[PDB]
């Protein structure tokens, strides 16, 4: 009955899903192998002798990156038909990967979803991992989830998607896959966690205090928050939540769907002896400006819907006094027309570690996903710098002779600018 | 001098080049191994302590 | 797979597609007999991306050889690696272009057409699907600059879908040879921009002074001159045959650095070069890199990117590192120098990490720049194209093979009308 | 009789069988020859089996296991290309499971021990010497030929070097991998080896 | 008591029989000899020491196959004048194979098909296959459904031919070939099946995904679905529906019975760990539009009827779910007049896999035979390229000098029409 499938498209999401389907084969006892020497049920696929097949696809225009789990040690686990290969890469232009040649890439990447969906019970989860600002990520990333959208009609579509940083941008077009996937994803997604990262590069400098992390380092992360967002489907606990919910808790208005992410405790093994960590502290370590992963500071932002999954030995009586003190504080802002803002799950089972990891092993963390007006200001400056590029049209007749019309960046503006107001609206 | 060349500054090969997701992801029960040899691995108290309350608080589950 | 079709074209060409085949197979281990040593994975399962099959397990590149003299050409199969190629690649020229771009392009050059495309297509349908070409030539020269832009004037039209990387050595100002200088650069570049994608900046003037500086050697032959270009020639595709963190290929290459399409002519250069002296003492980082190639002394072309300012700059890092210290410390380097890069892009760069490093070094880059500094090395070949032909010099036997006056004036107005952007993008 | 009716392998068979069978004749209804079912082999002898560090390896220890010849020669470029495509599939089996799945061996085509011992410093799988009378039977057995020297009795040859073929408890070969056969997909014919119907027992 | 009598006609028949053969035998425990160390009797006759022989005839004006296998391996499974062989290649001619070099051989022909039948009385049915494309595989195999239907004209006449795909055709004169023996297949044939090499082609490329197999490889799989069709006849199972129903349920008229096949799971040897053998999916792959073995899409055409032959350890619940939910699919129709047009006939033995072949020991298999208005456009493309040929007299005079008149050139191109005509009206 517990069924969530994975959709990762983009190098961004091969690469966070490789620490993803590490993270949980590790956490079922499963082989690197597939075969264990009723909870894998929503992740995995029984067949054979124990043998899991995880309910996935790995999408990717280019080679280099999916040949690369086509070669390592985890080519026997995965099923090789959503392993998808083409020949070009979507080159960071949003507009090859929606306007010209990706069509043989989505045309049977729906046969290998409407496979993997006629092995279902009961479907709760499109957890979609992408790049904005990729040109596969923003490019088929818009193509795939309309698809799905007029496919498979009222499910919740989750999707943790990479915005760009405020700083640096690895690209000069980040803008101008940023509005366009925007554009699009307002209306065919439902809950879009904004990931960003040297939010998370300043986490793994003050916090796991290790001077060289990479971005496998920043995908094992990712993976803890995933793995605690859906652990209440995998093992029972004192209070169950449920990832069709979360698609009730957290937004107020259709169109205000844009969620936050942080994850506590995260101390490296030599200071995790120090102190104790308690359920009360876990809870401030985690409502603190600094752990936060997306650099947005929400001290100017209003707090909205705040929903905490919880994993290991915790009573729910020191949650209630730990949300009791965080709601009394004065540093966190709370709007006033939402007095009851809070939604506290509990599982039973501790954290995992990876073997050897920058982690270290704890009996209980917090994964926190908020809605907050705060958002408002990471999209207010990505539309300052939409409009420095389209100031004398730089970068625009390769998207024309690529198939997208000239004007319909003006479409894509409004429908960024109306995200822009109606937040403010919103906070008042 | 070298063994590679003016480009060469120095001599690594093509022996030490794997890529970082096949040098970090590779499997796990491995990855316990070769670091086993080099280092794997209001507060509230223990009810021996008279802080807060010591007297029902040792009695349902005993520490 | 992805393929690249390789040209050497003219002498200066040849020669230097010559050390690139003799780097790029020894970084996939080759013997230059065809016999693959070396024993690794991550360098031969991408090896059809330059290599084809000769059912022996040999390897070929995909390089078609094309000159009008058979001088320099019977000094690549006299030198090593001559065994390598495929002997139809080659194709002769039994006359000569005596350094006129008039029998480089029209005349002499028109009875080798019908041999160079039997070539260049039948290397190019043999495979499932093309990426893009890759040729090397000079502007100075006959049956570099004329013969050379009769190509792309040609593979364009043909293969209209595709794009190629040309890496054009360009005249010196202060040394000369090869006497008619302005004739064979102007008419070589007004083709140039409008039917190339991207055009590689290569100066000898500056790879000498580069040499005698950072390299600061006392006797530079043409081998290690062409063995500096062919770190740059290796670096802007290495990650089309490696994997790495954050991807990197030519057609990517050019959609997030042309903005508008009469510029595409970009700075190169390579880090590290570290002097002999200097090998054992440099604990390289990333740190001593990225204001190696921020450094002006060390460009490849002969232009000083202090007059200039760089319009969008882009780094191959190469090798195990972190990737963060790509990220902020290109952040450092635009908060310092904020007068040269252009202000109305933020995040001016490309960062990319080849997880493969080059042969045998830890760690390097390779940095490809769209520069505005460009702008003085293109008029003071405007200036030197006026005082010849205010003159009517060294006119005669050019306009004896069918030229005109009047195509030598859209010359010089193509080539006024590529700088004139430049001045007005500062 | 499998895979190739002759073969000094299979000529050996028959003579080593009947004759224990002849035996049983007068040392007692049977029946003979016997049948194919009824004859019994030893692939490898005691001596035969070297590893990377040059010590004796038994019979025993490939029980359980998917093993498969490997012809090959070291000069040979085809051999260059997919050697390192197999070192990929050897420790993707090997590390990705608890027992350690596949066993390559090794016979060779090379023209000396020099040659041999620079081809056999880059393989960690078992290997045989050459100078062990017991790989030039195997080439007669799963016909294995890079240029027609030897007689072959009235036989077209099955592959070229190099070739890779799984094989059983009795000298059969189980399934063909194509790297250079009427297929001939060379560098990915590798998938195609199973595990789950040829186990050596 | 219980038989077939299998026919080949031309080099393609044969090379399809010492592939059905090669399967027949080893299901049975026999041997290429003819020893084994009842229910191998519908296709091996009991000759005194438990020797073998094959109910089959094999037919072909040229000897370039023939004595090849007479100097193969299965010298002596076969009778020695079981293989007829005369001495001229027909040479893509139909009128050669009809009136000159076929006569020599057909009275050999029919003497033996009569000294096969009268061995044991209780025959089925004959099971013919043939190259309608070619020249003594149209023109031989016209003489004998000629000469069939005279001396045995109750019994069955199951029709498996080769016909040429859209794209790849492989001959320049098969329009001649073709049509002339349509005249030969609607009022002689019981029941006629299309296949098709280069649908084959498609199956085997991206389903079983080798990049290069061959005529050796779709013989194959052709054995796997002459294996599926015929099981019924030789194993038992839960339900029992062999050579004589399967007229009686798919060809409601006696002009339409030509009929498309399909085969799944068609299985690699890589596909069969991961891919769990579900009832449910191995009938919607079997129903798939691109998995038969015509080049013949569905989607634009209506379903007359359909038989599903189940292969394995196969409970009959989760085949009437199976069946429940391709109604439910609208993705394709079924034809007005017909609510239900289902078989299921389940026979518990499991595929035979050849090892060191190309499929995998898969534990369940179904075989889909089925009838529908789509022999429409197979038969509209092949009147055209009729029309474009025979306007200008082209490969014509090589008919008339072999006897043949000119004016059967003409009725067999009304005679298709009338058919086009036939299966237009019967689809409203
Ligand atoms: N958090 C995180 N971000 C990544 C990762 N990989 C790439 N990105 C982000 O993705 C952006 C570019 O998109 P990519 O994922 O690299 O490339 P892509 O999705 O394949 O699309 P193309 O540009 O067409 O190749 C970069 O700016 C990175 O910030 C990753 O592993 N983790
Ligand atoms: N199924 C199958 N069809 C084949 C095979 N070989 C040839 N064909 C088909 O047969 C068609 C033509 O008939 P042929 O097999 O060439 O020969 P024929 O029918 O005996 O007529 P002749 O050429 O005169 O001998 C070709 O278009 C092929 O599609 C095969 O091995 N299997
Ligand atoms: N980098 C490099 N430059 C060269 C080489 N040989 C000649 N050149 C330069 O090329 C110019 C001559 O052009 P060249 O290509 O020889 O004329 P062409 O034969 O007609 O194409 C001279 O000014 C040299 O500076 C070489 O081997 N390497
Ligand atoms: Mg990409
Ligand atoms: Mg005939």
């Amino acid at each position: 009955m517990r069924e969530v499938i994975s959709i990762h498209v983009g190098q961004a999401g091969i690469q966070i899903g490789n620490a993803c389907w590490e993270l949980f084969c590790l956490e079922h006892g499963i082989q690197p192998d597939g075969q264990m020497p009723d909870a894998f049920n929503t992740f995995f696929s029984e067949t054979g002798a124990g043998k899991h097949v995880p309910r996935c696809v790995f999408l990717d225009l280019e080679p280099t990156v999916v040949d690369e789990v086509r070669t390592g040690t985890y080519r026997h686990l995965f099923h090789p038909e959503q392993l998808i290969s083409g020949k070009e890469d979507a080159a960071n232009n949003f507009a090859r990967g929606h306007y010209t040649i990706g069509k043989e890439i989505v045309d049977l990447s729906l046969d290998r979803i409407r496979k993997l969906a006629d092995n279902c019970t009961g479907l709760q989860g499109f957890l979609m991992f992408n790049a904005v600002g990729g040109g596969t990520g923003s490019g088929l990333g818009c193509l795939l989830l309309e698809r799905l959208s007029v496919d498979y009609g009222k499910k919740s579509k989750l999707n943790f998607c990479s915005w760009p940083s405020p700083q640096v941008s690895t690209a000069v077009v980040e803008p101008y896959n940023s509005v366009l996937s925007t554009h699009s994803l307002l209306e065919h997604t439902d809950v879009a966690v904004m990931l960003d990262n040297e939010a998370i590069y300043d986490i793994c400098r003050r916090n796991l205090d290790i001077e060289r992390p990479t971005y496998t380092n920043l995908n094992r992360l990712i993976a803890q928050v995933i793995s605690s967002l859906t652990a209440s489907l995998r093992f029972d606990g004192a209070l169950n939540v449920d990832v069709t919910e979360f698609q009730t808790n957290l937004v107020p208005y259709p169109r205000i769907h844009f969620m936050l992410s942080s994850y506590a405790p995260i101390i490296s093994a030599e200071k995790a002896y120090h102190e104790q960590l308690s359920v009360a502290e876990i809870t401030n370590s985690a409502f603190e400006p600094a752990s936060m992963m997306a650099k947005c500071d929400p001290r100017h932002g209003k707090y909205m819907a705040c929903c905490l999954m919880y994993r290991g030995d915790v009573v729910p009586k020191d949650v209630n006094a730990a949300v009791a003190t965080i709601k009394t504080k004065r540093t966190i802002q709370f709007v006033d027309w939402c007095p009851t803002g809070f939604k506290c799950g509990i599982n039973y089972q501790p954290p995992t570690v990876v073997p050897g990891g920058d982690l270290a092993k704890v009996m209980r963390a917090v994964c926190m996903i908020s809605n907050s007006t705060a958002i408002a200001e990471v999209f207010s400056r990505m539309d300052h710098k939409f409009d420095l590029m389209y100031a004398k049209r730089a970068f625009v007749h390769w998207y024309v002779g690529e198939g997208m019309e000239e004007g319909e960046f003006s479409e894509a503006r409004e429908d960024l600018a109306a995200l822009e107001k109606d937040y403010e609206e919103v906070g008042i | 001098l070298s063994k590679y060349g003016l480009l060469g500054h120095d001599d690594s090969g093509a022996e030490s080049w794997t890529t970082e997701t096949r040098s970090e992801y590779e499997p796990p029960r491995l990855r316990r191994d070769q670091l086993k040899a080099a280092g794997q691995w209001m507060a509230i108290h223990v009810s021996r302590t008279h802080r807060e309350d010591y007297i029902r608080s040792l009695t349902p589950r005993p520490a | 797979m992805r393929e690249i079709v390789h040209v050497q074209g003219g002498q200066c060409g040849n020669q230097i597609g010559a050390k690139f085949w003799e780097v790029i197979s020894d970084e996939h281990g080759i013997d230059p007999t065809g016999t693959y040593c070396g024993d690794s994975d991550l360098q031969l399962e991408r090896i059809n991306v330059f290599y084809n099959e000769a059912t022996g397990g040999r390897f070929v590149p995909r390089a078609i050889l094309m000159d009008l003299e058979p001088g320099t050409m019977d000094s690549v199969r006299a030198g090593p690696f001559g065994q390598l190629f495929r002997p139809d690649n080659f194709v002769f020229g039994q006359t000569g272009a005596g350094n006129n771009w008039a029998k480089g392009h029209y005349t002499e050059g028109a009875e080798l057409i019908d041999s160079v495309l039997d070539v260049v297509r039948k290397e190019a349908e043999g495979c499932d699907c093309l990426q893009g070409f890759q040729i090397t030539h000079s502007l100075g020269g006959g049956t570099g600059s004329g013969m050379g832009t009769l190509l792309i004037s040609k593979v364009r039209e043909e293969y209209p879908d595709r794009i190629m990387e040309t890496f054009s050595v360009f005249p010196s100002p202060k040394v000369s040879d090869t006497v008619v200088e302005p004739y064979n650069a102007t008419l070589s570049v007004h083709q140039l921009v409008e039917n190339a994608d991207e055009v590689q900046v290569i100066d000898n003037e500056a790879l000498y002074d580069i040499c005698f500086r950072t390299l600061k050697l006392t006797t530079p032959t043409y081998g290690d001159l062409n063995h500096l270009v062919s770190a740059a020639m290796s670096g802007v595709t290495c990650c089309l045959r490696f994997p790495g963190q954050l991807n990197s290929d030519l057609r990517k290459l050019a959609v997030n650095l042309i903005p508008f399409p009469r510029l595409h002519f970009f700075l190169i250069g390579f880090a590290p070069l570290t002097s002999r002296g200097s090998q054992q003492y440099r604990a390289l980082s990333v740190p001593e890199l990225t204001q190696q190639m921020f450094d002006a002394k060390n460009m490849m072309c002969a232009s000083d990117p202090r007059h200039g300012r760089y319009l969008t700059a882009s780094a191959m890092f190469r090798g195990r590192m972190s990737t963060k210290e790509v990220d902020e410390q290109m952040l450092n380097v635009q908060n310092k120098n904020s007068s040269y890069f252009v202000e109305w892009i933020p995040n001016n760069m490309k960062s990319s990490v080849c997880d493969i490093p080059p042969k045998g070094l830890k760690m390097s880059v390779t940095f490809v720049g769209n520069s505005t500094a460009i702008q003085e090395m293109f008029k003071r070949v405007s200036d030197q194209f006026t005082a010849m032909f205010r003159r009517k010099a060294f006119l005669h036997w050019y306009t004896g093979e069918g030229m005109d006056e009047m195509e030598f004036t859209e010359a010089e107005s193509n080539m006024n009308d590529l700088v004139s952007e430049y001045q007005q993008y500062q | 009789s499998q895979p190739v009716f002759a073969s000094p392998l299979n000529v050996e068979k028959r003579r080593l069988n009947e004759e224990r069978a002849l035996m049983q004749a007068q040392k007692a209804n049977i029946q003979l020859p016997p049948n194919y079912g009824d004859m019994d082999l030893i692939l490898f002898p005691e001596g035969s089996l070297k590893n990377s560090n040059n010590t004796v390896i038994p019979q025993s220890h490939l029980k359980g296991k998917s093993v498969a010849l490997y012809f090959a020669d070291g000069a040979d470029p085809k051999c260059a290309s997919l050697l390192p495509f197999l070192l990929n599939y050897y420790r993707t089996m090997n590390e990705g499971g608890a027992n350690q799945k596949i066993e390559i061996i090794f016979v060779s085509l090379d023209r000396d021990r020099e040659a041999f011992e620079s081809h056999r410093a880059h393989m960690p799988w078992l290997s045989i010497d050459l100078e062990n009378p017991l790989t030039e039977i195997l080439k007669r057995h799963f016909r294995v030929m890079k240029e027609y020297e030897v007689p072959t009795y009235g036989y077209g040859s099955r592959t070229g070097v190099p070739s890779v073929i799984v094989i059983g408890s009795d000298g059969r070969e189980a399934q063909f991998l194509p790297i250079c056969s009427g297929l001939e997909e060379g560098d990915r014919a590798l998938l195609r080896w199973d595990w789950r119907n040829t186990k050596f027992a």
